[PDB]
């Protein structure tokens, strides 16, 4: 009923001929009387019982759009929605909450100030920046909702400076044990999938998902199969679990490489093997909705696999050996459109890596679901910058034997030591690597003044990457002058920070740039630039709109992703100051740089 | 005063001391009549006086048939079991194995009490069965405890465990080791009596030997047992160094490590995996170094638990320091322990990498805090119960000035002669050096 | 910066320092890339380093550098000897009476005279005539070298930066060389005077000149085994010794080892015996405690003692 009541208010709201009208307005205060004056036994606490009157009421009575200023209804309502989203019972679902914020934030007002804001103390962005940045990742949201979270988002990193951990993950084994959850099998991770699409769908999609849970079910009703009922009485609710039974009445080539590049791939592919299995009911009510729902087939890949693999696993094993001949092929993939498909494969062999097989004695033999290559396995997941993931895979390679892709590893990992560890022949050309790796001095410079100098003297054509790495370590130090005069003899984050530390306000950025050191310079010499306070907030609330939906689009390594939410942080500072009104507001912006201060002493040297 | 105002960290040691020894046994009577006459401690020292003489009633009451190793009694069929059950339900306090923080504000009614105890409790093996009770509390959660009897010393435990807090406190100084978290996981000892003491039971540990013995079979079907190795190293015990290192050879010719697989399935996300990983080789890196600096020794499998929520390792039973290990009749002389099955289980770059890098960092900030451990130790020279050589009790059973002399090792082993590099480089040659690990007593099992 | 962003005045003078600082060091492409933006004695110091030979010297001017630049340039673009020497004598001739002048410092005093005799060497290997006259001048190298060892820095720096000039610049001009002296010898001799700086800058503790040379040097094996010249073992072992001056300890030894592992110490021009390389690694390795002194015995003391092969006189045997 909140989920309900939420999204009939909020398109009733939308929707508001003549007597039509009269006759909805009617309706919505008959509801908002209804639930004003509802009450329940079935309230987990009284968290949710107050969290209910706080949802139901403030939709009553919220506008067309939404804002985020201290004490209106939308704002109200969209605190309401994240708070509830960041919890373990949660009253909303992902639908409702959808339409809910499709609503609030497809055409937002983020305050000018920052006193006037939902969101204004450190301690709430420490509190909701996980739920705002899981808010975020959509595609309806308009510009100034993206503004309001990279402002959220800033704040909560100049605060804490942490990653919110959706952002570090590089695999998709927790939404596969969320959804495989109470008992562990691809059976419950199936009929969770499916019961998630009568509850979001259209009118097709839910007719097919209620389709297929009534002819499972009752086909595991009828055969008495226990496994299959202890399935179906952990993945649905009671009411959907009788509504699946027809208890008086009667039930009315991909196998090759380049077929890794085509996007529908996995559909064809989940098709290909549900078809091969037709004893099993779960498997068998599928191909309908993997070929019409879309993106279904991405997300019930691994169990498809899982469960077909179980099956044949005494009888004439097809599947695995026509998976384990064509892995050959695909995990050898250099491509751009093959990368997505191929974050797949390697997903579905990390997820069967922690499945029981039937009859073994170790986890070592979970080897045996299918045969893959580890050395190649772990070349591919370096290619889509999953690098746990590869180390991983080097490791179990390297068992399988009792060193190029092992440097490429531990170079992107995130461990201070590592790199450390990894052995390779000696040189003043390897010192200099690990000096420049290890973000050296002074130390670094005068090996790369020596490579350099006999660079340039042999007229050879090095010594331009050498100009480079220079570069790269005169802004490492903080020597901008003698940086200046190297980039001037002629990178992009070099230029822009070596121009907003010498205060050179008349570069030409360039527009559209992935570059966090172009968005800062950019907002800066708009303050330059400028005669109104007004301009200068359009160019940080355009910087901060930029920078968010950059980190929204994916493969990135962390020091890039570190790079950009130290921007966000940069420019909600900047933000903050340009708001102060008075003396005290000075001065409490002095005392918030002491507290961040002491979160600064211990945290990494780049951030700070 | 320190007794009224923080009393669950005083009275305990009243207790303790009450029930030149005997200057000491009537001036901690006097203090004990003293403090059961105020008004703000007057409900909490009557509470732990009962409560420590039913603890250790259960503690001493040994018998064969009723606690039988192994098993797990309701402790309601002895008569030291229903008036311990008694006498708690009628006294509230907290675990007494609870850490307890100290309280600037001097309010201590946010600690959670004892409300209940399981019904049943665990035995292991021994003479005098210990046994783990576990204790419910007012928050609900689980406190487990062993209750140790016998004719132990846990307060050179107790004391060892407080020097190693201490110094772990200082690694907390120095930004290579607080960006890294180096540190060592405490527990808690409590001594009651010179024959008793409560433990505390570490949550979700699982100790490195349980784990590793099943998983070297299971994993390597056709090697030897762990029983027939360590039957084969003591029958060459007392033969020359020539026939001993032979045969340590050729029975981990026949012995592979296993660690490795600890975190493969206990952790089978990698990003999981990884942290879990490196969290193991920071915490064995610091608890190396540290037990390297202070003598740290019996540093068998059963006093090293695996954390298998964390990864981090944890070390028991610190009584054995200032080098009176190499003092045993089969003497322990390697630094730390730094076994096949250890390294194993560090990665694919054994040594090198985060263990090196993080013994380097701990030991350099080390020999940059001598000063301060002069004035621990200095602190523990001024003890006059703690003992710096290891009487021949626990002697026997470990194998089957004083003050001066410790406290000038430990003061030239932080010494800057060498550079950290070269030092960290010697300790880790001699700790996995075969010859060394060759002459170990068996029940160090060097070979796992 | 803090005059370039704030737009002060003082940061040209700022520049004019650096650029100083930047040459009594070595890194002669910095101060290149600062002299571009906008002294004398820098100017032509680095183009000289840089061998850059396109600059117009000016006319009559009491500094070194452009002295010792017009004698190096004139010898690039030069076809015949006499040109060459021609100017090396006009460049004596203007030294001395600059000498002559009266009011110098003590610097810009010993700075002449070693421009004086960074011309002498100049003219002394322009005018050798085979290769008994290539190993005098060699060993007259060596004995300079003796008196180096304890000098004023300033004097052995100019002095031996200059010298290297000479003999790449002379290595190079195929045609300014005698009949009988063929590329080969130019370039072993190049290699040769530069093993003996580094010598020389090692005890003077100067790191950055080490690490210059020690690159320079690496940067002549490819067009060293293209002319018949087997001279790789003696050039890694100059990058392992500015390694371990550098404080990589591990660095070096296994640079060492791979020395002794791969490569034929025998068919090697500018030799290198096989025992003063083991000594060399067990003495390293001893010092960072890599291995147990044990091994240490084992594999590169005892090794040495029997690649000795019975010879208990000299100073190989004495190390
Ligand atoms: N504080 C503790 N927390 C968790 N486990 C513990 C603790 N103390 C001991 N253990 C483990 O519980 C078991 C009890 O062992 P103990 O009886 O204390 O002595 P022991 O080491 O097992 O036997 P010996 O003869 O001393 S080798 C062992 O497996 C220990 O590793
Ligand atoms: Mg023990």
């Amino acid at each position: 009923l909140a989920g309900y009541a939420l999204s009939s208010l909020a398109d009733l709201r939308v929707f508001l001929f003549k007597a039509t009208k009269s006759k909805a307005q009617e309706f919505h205060a008959w509801f908002s009387k209804y639930l004003a004056a509802y009450d329940s036994p079935e309230f987990k606490d009284e968290g949710q019982k107050q969290a209910f009157r706080s949802i139901t009421e403030n939709a009553a009575h919220i506008r067309a759009s939404g804002n985020a200023e201290k004490g209106t209804h939308e704002s109200n309502l969209l605190l309401e929605i994240l708070k509830d989203w960041g919890r373990e019972n949660q009253l909303l679902n992902e639908p409702a909450r959808d339409v809910a914020l499709s609503m609030l934030c497809g055409v937002f007002n983020i305050p000018p100030s920052s006193r006037l804001d939902v969101i204004e103390t450190d301690e709430d962005a420490i509190k909701n920046g996980a739920v705002v940045w899981k808010s975020c990742s959509s595609q309806r949201l308009g510009g100034e909702y993206l503004a309001w979270a990279g402002r959220v988002l800033g704040r909560s990193f100049a605060a804490s400076g942490e990653v919110p951990e959706d952002l570090l993950r590089e695999s998709q084994l927790q939404e596969y044990r969320r959804l495989s959850q109470g008992v562990g099998s691809s059976e419950e991770g199936l009929l969770n999938l499916i019961k998630s699409l009568t509850i979001s769908g259209d009118c097709f999609t839910a007719g097919l998902a209620e389709a297929a849970l009534r002819t499972i079910v009752s086909d595991a009703i009828s055969d008495n199969d226990h496994d299959l009922l202890s399935a179906c009485q952990e993945s649905l609710p009671e009411p959907l679990l009788i509504a699946s039974n027809w208890d008086p009445y009667r039930t009315p080539e991909v196998f090759s490489a380049r077929a890794l590049e085509n996007p529908n791939w996995s559909q064809h592919l989940a098709i290909r093997l549900a078809l091969s299995a037709p004893k099993i009911v779960t498997l068998r009510v599928l191909p309908p909705i993997l070929s019409k729902v879309k993106g279904f087939a991405e997300r019930a890949f691994p169990f498809v696999v899982h469960l077909v693999l179980a099956y044949q696993l005494d009888k004439q094993q097809s599947a695995k050996r026509e998976l384990s001949e064509s892995l050959q092929e695909w995990l050898n993939f250099t491509s751009e459109p093959a990368k997505e498909n191929l974050k797949l494969l390697i997903n579905t062999i990390l997820y069967l890596r922690t499945q029981p097989l039937p009859g073994e004695s170790s986890i070592a033999d979970r080897a045996h679901w299918l045969d893959v290559n580890m050395a190649s396995a772990a070349a591919a997941a370096t290619r889509c910058g999953m690098y746990k993931v590869a180390l991983l895979f080097a490791e179990l390679a390297a068992e399988s034997t009792r060193s190029d892709i092992l440097l490429e590893i531990f170079e992107n990992i995130d461990d201070p030591d590592a790199y450390y560890g990894l052995s390779q022949d000696a040189s003043l050309s390897t010192v200099l690597a690990r000096l420049e790796y290890e973000n050296d001095g002074a130390k670094s410079l005068a090996f790369r003044g020596a490579q350099y100098d006999s660079h340039l003297r042999g007229r050879d054509l090095q010594s331009r990457q050498d100009c480079n790495a220079l570069i790269k370590a005169l802004s490492s130090l903080g020597l901008a002058g003698l940086s200046n005069s190297l980039l001037q003899s002629q990178s992009l984050d070099a230029t822009f920070t070596t121009a907003r530390k010498l205060e050179i306000w008349n570069l030409p950025a360039p527009v559209n740039s992935d570059s966090w050191a172009v968005t800062v310079y950019k907002a800066y010499q708009s303050m330059y630039q400028a005669q109104e306070l007004d301009t200068v907030r359009s160019m940080v609330h355009d910087g901060l709109k930029n920078t968010v939906r950059h980190l929204s689009s994916g493969s990135l390594n962390t020091s890039v992703l570190r790079q950009q939410l130290g921007a966000l942080a940069a420019l909600t500072e900047l933000d903050d100051i340009l708001n102060v009104r008075d003396q005290s507001e000075l001065q409490c912006t002095l005392a918030t740089f002491e507290k961040r201060s002491k979160w600064m002493m211990s945290g990494r040297y780049a951030d700070v | 005063r320190i007794c009224v105002d923080h009393p669950y960290h005083g009275m305990y040691h009243i207790w303790t001391g009450a029930r030149v020894a005997v200057s000491r046994q009537r001036a901690t009577d006097k203090i004990a009549k003293a403090l059961s006459k105020n008004n703000k401690v007057s409900s909490i020292w009557p509470a732990i006086d009962q409560t420590s003489r039913v603890y250790h009633a259960l503690a001493m009451d040994r018998d064969p048939t009723r606690y039988k190793s192994g098993q797990k009694v309701p402790i309601k069929n002895s008569p030291v079991g229903q008036n311990f059950l008694s006498t708690m339900s009628n006294n509230p306090i907290p675990p007494p194995t609870l850490q307890i923080e100290v309280s600037a504000n001097l309010d201590y009614s946010h600690v959670p009490m004892i409300h209940k105890f399981a019904p049943e409790m665990a035995i292991a093996s021994g003479v005098s069965a210990p046994k783990i009770l576990t204790a419910i509390g007012t928050d609900g959660r689980k406190y487990k405890q062993l209750v140790k009897g016998g004719n132990d010393d846990l307060r050179q435990d107790a004391i060892m465990e407080q020097v190693f807090a201490a110094v772990s406190e200082l690694l907390k100084l120095h930004r290579e080791t607080r960006q890294r978290n180096l540190g060592i996981r405490t527990y808690k000892v409590l001594p009651l009596t010179s024959s008793s003491g409560l433990i505390e039971f570490v949550s979700n540990t699982i100790p490195l030997h349980e784990y590793l013995m099943p998983a070297h079979e299971r994993y390597y079907p056709k090697d030897l047992k762990g029983s027939q190795c360590r039957k084969e190293i003591a029958n060459a015990q007392t033969k020359n160094t020539e026939t001993r290192i032979a045969v340590y050879r050729r029975v981990t010719e026949r012995f592979h490590p296993v660690m490795r697989y600890f975190f493969m399935e206990y952790f089978p996300d990698p990003d999981e995996w990884f942290q879990k990983r490196t969290n193991y080789t920071r915490t064995t890196a610091a608890i190396s170094m540290l037990g390297h600096v202070l003598g740290l020794g019996d540093r068998h499998g059963h006093n090293i638990l695996l954390d298998h929520k964390t990864g981090e390792v944890v070390h028991i039973d610190l009584g054995v320091a200032f080098e009176m290990g190499r003092v045993l009749p089969v003497p322990e002389l390697v630094p730390f322990r730094l076994t096949r099955d250890i390294v194993d289980g560090m990665g694919i770059t054994k040594t090198e990498g985060v263990f090196r890098r993080c013994c380097e960092f701990t030991l350099d900030a080390l020999r940059e805090e001598a000063a301060s451990i002069q004035t621990i130790l200095d602190s523990l020279r001024h003890d006059t119960l703690y003992q710096w050589s290891i009487s021949p009790v626990r002697m026997a059973k470990l194998q089957n000035s004083e003050a001066d002399r410790a406290i000038e090792v430990v003061k030239k082993k932080l010494s800057k002669t060498l550079s950290v590099m070269a030092t960290v480089n010697d300790l880790i040659n001699q700790a996995t050096s075969v010859s060394n690990l060759a002459v170990l007593y068996s029940g160090w099992a060097a070979y796992a | 910066d803090s005059h370039l962003r704030g737009r002060d005045l003082q940061s040209r003078q700022d520049c004019n320092a650096l650029i100083k600082a930047l040459s009594s060091l070595g890194l002669a492409g910095l101060s290149n890339s600062l002299l571009q933006s906008q002294s004398l004695d820098a100017t032509f110091t680095t183009a000289r380093k840089l061998e850059i030979w396109n600059l117009p010297a000016p006319v009559n001017s009491d500094s070194w550098a452009v002295t010792v630049y017009k004698a190096y340039q004139s010898m690039y673009q030069a076809q015949e000897l006499d040109t060459v020497r021609s100017m090396v004598h006009d460049g004596l001739k203007n030294t001395v009476r600059h000498l002559s002048s009266g009011s110098l410092n003590t610097s810009v005093l010993r700075q002449q005279l070693g421009a004086l005799a960074a011309l002498t060497e100049l003219d002394d290997i322009l005018n050798v005539r085979d290769q008994s006259e290539l190993q005098c001048t060699l060993a007259t190298f060596e004995k300079r070298s003796k008196w180096m060892m304890s000098g004023r820095y300033a004097d052995v720096s100019q002095i031996l930066s200059c010298r290297e000039t000479t003999l790449s610049m002379w290595s190079q001009r195929h045609n300014l060389r005698a009949a009988g002296l063929t590329s080969a010898d130019a370039r072993l001799v190049q290699i040769r005077g530069m093993l003996l700086s580094s010598d020389i800058f090692r005890f003077h503790r100067a790191r950055q000149e080490t690490l210059n040379l020690s690159t320079a040097l690496s940067d002549l094996i490819p067009s060293c085994e293209s002319l018949g010249l087997s001279v790789d073992a003696a050039i890694k072992m100059e990058a392992a010794n500015a390694l371990w001056d550098h404080g990589e300890m591990i660095s070096s030894i296994r640079m060492l080892q791979a020395i002794d592992k791969d490569s034929s110490l025998k068919k090697q021009s500018v030799p290198l015996s096989r025992s003063d390389l083991l000594s060399k690694i067990g003495y390293q390795v001893s010092v960072a405690r890599l291995e147990s002194p044990d091994a240490i015995q084992k594999k590169y003391l005892e090794p040495a003692l029997k690649e000795l092969k019975g010879k208990i006189e000299g100073r190989e045997a004495g190390q």
